[PDB]
RNA sequence: UAUUUAAUUUUUAUAAUUAAUAAGAAAGAAGAAUAUAAUUUA
RNA sequence: AAAAUAAAGUAUGAAUUAAUAUCAAAAUUUUAAUAAAAAUUAAAAAAUUA
């Protein structure tokens, strides 16, 4: 499929979202309620 | 139900045979002792003109 | 705006619906086929022709000038006798020329509709009887000259009108 | 695989669905209808003499109805029932001219008296002639030459008399006296209390006003007219067996049917030992069904008068 | 359950004929007297034409 | 031939039909009146002549 | 070009015309004055039951352009804490 | 079965209703057929029926049953009292999706001890840029949301020239929804997460690694309102950074998704209660999230 | 062995053998302008009609129209078929070039533009 | 097959095979009393059906219908025959009662007016009555029944007369269920026309209606259903009405056919 | 290699009113290539 | 099925083959033996690759 939609990515504005970040804060939330 | 061959082959066994029509196709039912149901043979009820003849 | 929201604003002054109607006629509305066409030797079908397999799904049937022109149609369309259509007679004689040749130009046949031709050309007939014995001008001569042309491109030629210019 | 189309289904499962009584895309073309009003030697008349009306049924004229009643009165098939069915005929004419149109009333009256020497059938329809020409007095003078002769006033003289007594402008309660002494008499037998009961007479009436009136049944004289029935398969039943046009030889054998007496079946009853079953019966096109109804030689008028007054455009008539 | 308003005894606490012909009230339909008006049939219930 | 002479006779035969008559009826009444225009002739009439037609 | 679509091809833009004729009618009753949604009855039988003596349901369903032309025009409330703040079970 | 209970159409009618069948004559409705005001069109074998012991009596006693006992009847009330337009009717309205971006992949415990695979989906900027309904057709109506805010020159200048007219921030990507006229949005919209509920199912439509793929029955786990994430206990096959179209599945097998039992969606749209600020809001306590699996 | 492509004669109305009987022509015509089409008998057996000419009945057609839409106001496709015959009777030649041409090139009297560039009917050195 | 807006609803497009694929005509195919049989007709749905109603034709056949404009939903009926403030009696009829008693065959809100004052009626009468065919003239609520016919009167071959004394001859016949000891002949002098008339327990008179060309059979029909209106009618003064030994219409019954070897 | 299918004709803002079971300026590397749309850089 | 090698490419440039019209797609029946032969109904766009 050629379309628009399905090819165009993100990839180049991930920096805007914390991905390490937010994996280490839900590995918190894992030690948390003891996982 | 038994497939007679004519109208004439067609006979009623009980006192409580009838004869009933199925669309245009003439036959014979009994209420009671369903064995006795005879139909004579004739085109499927529904049919088209290549199909059936 | 001008139909659905504000339907009245088109009623109150002539001059902008003519001028709407000249717009709409200057861009050729409804042959949307010949915006996609390049060579009129091959005329593109790109606005009249969908597939179910999605060909043209953006090109396909725009309503374009559909509410716009049906609408200002209707209003030309009160034929009723208790009531003669309300903007005709807001109509400089001039003015209801030019809208006249604005629907006659509209169309894809370069012939306006049969009712609307009716209305206008008749309005157009009763002014001129009251008019041409008061004040006149070499001017208002030229008006219904450029009128009866618009009659005869339209195809009906108007009797009455050639018989009072020979 | 489209589905639109060639569904994903048995024909097991999809074979209720093929319609074996088909209603709407209809079978019979207009080529035919004309055909068939033949084929059922029914027979097109002026529209003076009468025609199918709105609801495609066939009716008389009044004058049409009077003048066969003149040429007819003497002869041996004419029965009681035909006088009073012609005096029917008349009440709308009866109504709008009173004074002219009650005198062949009067005719019919007389004469019938003379042939046959009182009846009920008689003095009812004459009553509502008057009951419709608004004179009073003569009802109940009517209804006291009943009674004086030994004739036994029917449930429709009381409903003669309340029509009467309600469409000549006169108080409630001697119209619901009417009403109940009808019923003491045991003509009329009522199911609720009187009260109701005599509520529902004169809402059926008032529904029903006259030929004159501003609202009514009787006040709609707007006709749909035809000199022949705008479709000839209709029906009054379910199935096409009790289809509402029918051969006039047929008409006449159910009319045996019926003055013959009851020995096989069950009459004036409700239970009918035969019941009605349409879907039962035979289903299946006759050869007719194909080819079209068969033709039988149209009906036509020899040597007729020559048409004196072709331009001139008959009036509608009630009149 | 499954029944229907006509058919159904009460709201307290068919494929072999589907055609009806219509019920007039019981004391009414056992012997329906019968009453010209000007060729209609006139009953404290119906209307008809005869 | 046969091509050509279906053309020329649906031709009349229309032109016939504009009049409320067919090729079927005009065909026997032009030869029992002893006309004899042949069938491209009378196309010629109906198309160029239609009052003679 | 097999049958049928070609008679879509030629009919589709039919049908268009078509209901577009059927439009320009609430436009004359726009132009002389009235402003009225041509209104559909609402049909009380929806409810029965078949043959096999079960019960069926007819949904019908009935939009209102003067709802729907407000809500294209403007947000809604403010979401019910009933809804977010816990799940949906399931 | 997968089929409904199959009725004809010859066979609704007076004695087949399930409630009093009703009659319309236009400005008043009946029990009794409308008689024709012409009564010389009446038929023959024709009963006009102006009063009925039988019919009106059994209409009677539902009507004093149904107010006596409201209780009970409360069902019954459906026939008589529909529901206005909007107001999100469970089995009519359909809303809007929004747009998504797998981020990256992630593992989840439960209450038990358990080990999820989850798909992080991140919704940066999803705004309703369009608003289409062809040619005022009934159920054609598509809203069209926007995703991931992007500088002036991105886009070929065709696309740019879009999101002009449209008035909308330019959007890196639009998709599509199909929608009934009760869930429009006015155009601009900025639309957050928890328009989706942490317990719902979810259509996902994404492309393959090449063609596009479709996910009907997937879903949610969890959900960051704050860094706008989403959390899907599935492996996708599919590019990190790939764009997803997400949607409501609908029904799942003669079940609707959306019920009094199981629950019911913010219906036009999730929208903030304006006390709020995510400015003073931590990741942590910003989480929603489901009830056991 | 190829199927038949070529043209039908269309089918006719039913004769009722009253058609057998001498003297009676199988072909039914009676038409509006039928009585004005006089027969006479040449000495030679051949018959003489007398007919009117052919824009006498075009200009019948025309009265007949006319007076059809005199009631409900002529509909854009009258007028061009009024417009025809109208021509059709005064011809004196053989029209061969499209009608809509003369339209096509007029166009610029029925659309005008912005006064700037705008066309009258004469225009270069003005 | 399912492309374009899919409502939520579980299946409505099963039964035409799962699309949503044409939709766009006003028209279908019909059997009586589907959509376009609108205009034509039959004895059935024309009581059965108002004709605004009838909907699309065969397995197409709307579940759902989504149309657009405001919705006009017009006021109830409200019952007539009936003056406000009137406070009605309520009847429980339930299907623990069987068919066997008269509690099943009538209203079930009675009103005050709807109660009949010309006969002494406590509570108003029923809506419907049980059809059977009455073979024999079985005593029910009748204490006597009288015939009366003048021999004076007199003629050859099948009449009324012959109709009405075949009447009594099955009446006193050996297989008759009819006490021999209540039915009277009377020979009467001036030129009666037959008259059966069967008196009740209630001292009231019932004469059945004796057609030109009725039969035996027909005398005996009418009777016995005239029996039964007047059981009720008798039942609404608070008359306590003793079974009856022959069941006419037979409710506890089942068709039984006998055996084959 | 002819037919026949399956794919492709190199970002289409968007997709389904029907058939059957879809297309905006262009070619090197699609990566300045060691997975950041520049890790500060002479 | 991982690993190694080989396929857009500039240049060079053979061989089998070749009755053909810009082609011959789908189905049904018939004809002296597949019948790409007939007849009927039908609905096969171009390029490139496997
Ligand atoms: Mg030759
Ligand atoms: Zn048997």
């Amino acid at each position: 499929t050629n379309r628009h939609f399905f090819v165009a990515r993100a990839n180049a504005f991930f920096s805007r979202l914390p991905i390490a970040r937010v994996q280490r804060s839900l590995a918190m939330e894992a030690v948390r309620e003891g996982r | 139900p038994q497939m007679v061959m004519s109208r004439d082959e067609l006979k009623l066994r009980c006192e409580y045979c009838r004869f009933e029509w199925i669309h245009d196709t003439l036959c014979v039912r009994c209420p009671a002792q369903p064995s006795h149901d005879q139909r004579e043979m004739w085109l499927h009820s529904t049919w088209m003109w290549g199909k059936q003849q | 705006a001008l139909v659905r929201e504000q339907p009245w604003r088109l009623s109150a002054s002539p001059a902008l619906f003519i001028q709407v109607l000249q717009f709409m006629a200057l861009i050729k509305v409804f042959e949307p086929n010949k915006w996609f066409t390049f060579s009129d030797h091959a005329p593109s079908n790109r606005a009249d022709y969908r597939h179910a397999i999605g060909v043209n799904h953006s090109t396909a049937f725009w309503g374009t000038g559909e509410e716009l022109y049906d609408f200002m149609v209707e209003l030309l369309r009160v034929e009723d006798d208790g009531r003669i259509p309300t903007m005709l007679d807001l109509c400089t004689r001039e003015q209801m020329v030019d809208l006249l040749s604005g629907f006659c130009g509209v169309m894809p046949c370069g012939k306006a509709v049969g009712d609307v031709f009716k209305t206008i050309t008749d309005a157009f007939l009763r002014r001129v009887r009251n008019d041409i014995s008061g004040p006149w001008s070499a001017h208002d001569w030229a008006i219904v000259e450029r009128m009866y042309l618009v009659t005869v491109l339209c195809d009906a030629g108007n009797n009455e009108i050639l018989q009072l210019l020979l | 695989k489209n589905l639109a189309w060639r569904p994903k289904m048995s024909e097991r499962t999809l074979e209720q669905f093929v319609p074996l009584h088909l209603a709407f895309p209809r079978r019979h073309p207009n080529s035919w209808q004309e055909r068939q009003f033949h084929l059922l030697g029914y027979v097109k008349w002026p529209k003076e003499i009468g025609f199918y009306n709105a609801g495609d049924n066939f009716e008389l004229t009044p004058q049409a109805a009077y003048r066969i009643y003149k040429q007819n009165c003497d002869e041996t098939f004419w029965t009681r029932l035909h006088n009073e069915k012609t005096i029917i005929h008349l009440l709308p004419l009866v109504e709008q001219d009173p004074g002219t149109n009650m005198v062949l009333v009067d005719d019919i009256f007389r004469h019938h008296l003379k042939r046959f020497g009182a009846d009920h059938y008689i003095y009812n329809a004459v009553m509502q002639a008057a009951a419709f020409a608004k004179d009073f007095p003569r009802c109940e003078q009517l209804l006291a030459e009943m009674r004086g002769l030994g004739l036994e006033p029917n449930a429709q003289s009381y409903v003669n008399m309340m029509l009467g007594a309600r469409l000549t402008g006169k108080p409630r309660d001697q119209a619901e006296a009417f009403f109940r002494e009808g019923i003491k008499t045991g003509a009329i037998s009522a199911v609720m209390r009187l009260d109701t009961e005599f509520q529902m007479w004169m809402n059926q009436l008032e529904r029903l006003g006259s030929f004159k009136a501003k609202v009514g049944y009787l006040s709609v004289n707007e006709e749909g007219a035809s000199p022949m029935p705008r479709d000839m398969w209709a029906l009054w039943g379910w199935h096409r067996t009790e289809a509402k046009f029918i051969s006039r030889k047929q008409m006449i054998s159910e009319q045996v049917q019926n003055r013959v007496r009851s020995g096989k079946e069950l009459v004036g009853t409700v239970y009918q030992k035969a019941r009605r079953q349409p879907w039962a019966k035979y289903n299946g096109m006759f050869p007719y069904d194909y080819n079209g109804p068969a033709r039988r030689p149209a009906a036509s008028f020899v040597d007729a008068p020559t048409p004196t007054h072709n331009a001139e455009v008959c009036g509608t008539a009630y009149a | 359950e499954a029944i229907s308003h006509a058919r159904r005894v009460s709201w307290a606490p068919f494929a072999q004929e589907p055609y009806f012909e219509e019920e007039i009230e019981a004391h009414r339909k056992h012997h329906r007297p019968d009453v010209y008006i000007y060729k209609y049939n006139v009953s404290p219930t119906h209307f008809s034409l005869r | 031939a046969h091509w050509e002479r279906a053309i020329v006779r649906k031709n009349v035969d229309s032109a016939a039909r504009e009049h409320g008559t067919g090729w079927q009826h005009l065909r026997n009444e032009l030869g029992r009146q002893n006309v004899m225009l042949l069938p491209r002739s009378q196309q010629l009439l109906a198309q160029y002549e239609p009052l003679a037609f | 070009d097999s049958f049928k679509e070609h008679y879509h091809r030629v009919h589709l833009p039919r049908r268009l015309a078509l209901q577009r004729y059927a439009r320009q009618q609430s436009l004359r009753n726009a132009a002389k004055g009235n402003v009225k949604a041509e209104e559909v009855p609402y049909k009380y039988n929806r409810w029965w039951v078949n043959e096999e003596h079960e019960f069926v349901h007819q949904y019908a369903f009935v939009e209102d352009p003067e709802v729907t032309k407000a809500k294209r025009e403007t947000l809604p409330p403010v979401t019910r804490e009933n809804i977010w703040k816990e799940p949906q079970q399931t | 079965r997968c089929y409904p209970s199959l009725m004809r159409e010859k066979d609704r009618d007076m004695y087949h209703c399930y409630y009093p069948y009703l009659f319309d004559h236009g400005d008043k409705m009946s029990l009794y057929p409308k008689i024709p005001e012409n009564p010389r069109e009446w038929q023959p074998e024709q009963l006009q029926t102006t009063y009925d012991a039988i019919r009106e009596d059994k209409y009677d006693a539902f009507i004093r049953l149904r107010e006596k006992f409201p209780e009970l009847y409360q069902d019954t009330r459906a026939w008589d009292n529909p529901p206005p337009f909007g107001e999100f009717n469970m089995f009519y309205s359909v809303r809007f999706g929004m747009v998504g971006v797998k981020a990256f992949t992630c593992k989840d415990y439960d209450e038990l001890g358990n080990q999820f695979d989850c798909t992080a989906f991140w919704f940066p900027d999803n705004q309703v840029v369009k608003h289409s309904t062809r040619n005022g057709e009934v159920g054609t109506d598509k809203v069209y949301v926007g995703a991931m805010n992007v500088p002036v020159e991105f886009h070929k200048p065709h696309v740019a020239a879009f999101y002009k007219a449209a008035g909308v921030p330019v959007k890196h990507v639009c998709a599509g929804f199909p929608i009934t006229p009760d869930a429009y949005a006015p155009v601009g919209t900025k639309l957050d997460v928890r328009h989706f509920k942490p317990g719902q199912e979810v259509t996902i439509t994404f492309q393959n690694t090449a063609a596009a793929e479709t996910y009907q029955g997937v879903p949610v786990w969890r959900i960051d309102y704050k860094n706008s994430l989403i959390y899907l206990p599935t492996l996708l096959d599919a590019d990190v950074g790939t764009y997803v179209r997400f949607s409501d599945t609908i029904n799942t097998k003669g079940l609707t998704l959306w019920n009094e039992h199981r629950g019911l969606p913010a219906f036009p749209t999730f929208i903030p209660p304006e006390d709020e600020d995510l400015s003073k809001l931590a990741t942590d306590e910003c989480q929603l999230k489901s009830p056991p699996l | 062995p190829k199927k038949d492509r070529r043209f039908r004669v269309q089918p006719l109305p039913s004769l009722h053998a009253n058609s057998l009987a001498d003297d009676t022509p199988l072909v039914t015509t009676t038409r509006t302008l039928s009585p004005n089409f006089r027969a006479f008998a040449l000495q030679d057996g051949g018959v003489f009609f007398t007919h009117p000419s052919h824009e006498q009945v075009m200009r019948v057609g025309q009265n007949i129209l006319a007076e059809e839409t005199k009631a409900t106001g002529m509909t854009s496709m009258d007028t061009y078929v009024n417009s025809r015959i109208q021509s059709i009777i005064a011809e004196n030649t053989v029209e061969n070039v499209a009608l809509s041409h003369w339209r096509r090139r007029h166009m610029w009297n029925l659309v005008r533009t912005h006064g700037k560039l705008q066309r009258h009917w004469g225009v270069s050195d003005a | 097959n399912l492309k374009g807006l899919v409502y939520p609803l579980p299946y409505y497009a099963m039964w035409r095979g799962n699309h949503n694929k044409y939709t766009y005509n006003k028209s279908t195919v019909c059997l009586w009393g589907e959509g376009d049989t609108r205009s034509m007709y039959h004895q059935h749905y024309a009581h059965a059906k108002c004709p605004t109603d009838y909907g699309r034709g065969g397995r197409e056949f709307e579940y759902l219908t989504v149309k657009r404009g405001k919705m006009l939903q017009k006021p109830l009926p409200r019952v007539q025959y009936v003056a406000e403030g009137s406070k009605p009696v309520w009847l429980f009829k339930s299907w623990h009662t069987p068919l066997s008693s008269p509690s099943m065959w009538e209203r079930e809100v009675q009103y005050a007016e709807h109660t009949p004052e010309h006969i002494g009626a406590k509570r108003p009468l029923a809506v419907v009555a049980p059809r059977t065919m009455h073979r024999y003239l079985f005593l029910m609520h009748m204490e006597k029944v009288t015939i009366t016919v003048s021999p004076l009167l007199f003629g050859y071959g099948h009449t009324i007369q012959k109709a009405v004394l075949d009447f009594y001859r099955r009446a006193i016949s050996a297989r008759s269920p009819f006490p021999k000891d209540k039915v009277f002949l009377f020979y009467a002098i001036d030129h009666i026309t037959p008259r059966i008339e069967v008196t009740w327990l209630d001292g009231t008179s019932y004469v059945p209606p004796v057609l030109e060309g009725a039969s035996s059979q027909d005398l005996i029909q009418m009777v016995m259903e005239e029996a039964w209106l007047a059981a009720d009618r008798m039942a609404a003064e608070g008359r306590v009405l003793n079974p009856l030994a022959i069941d006419d219409y037979k409710w506890d019954q089942l068709v039984v056919f006998k055996k084959v070897r």
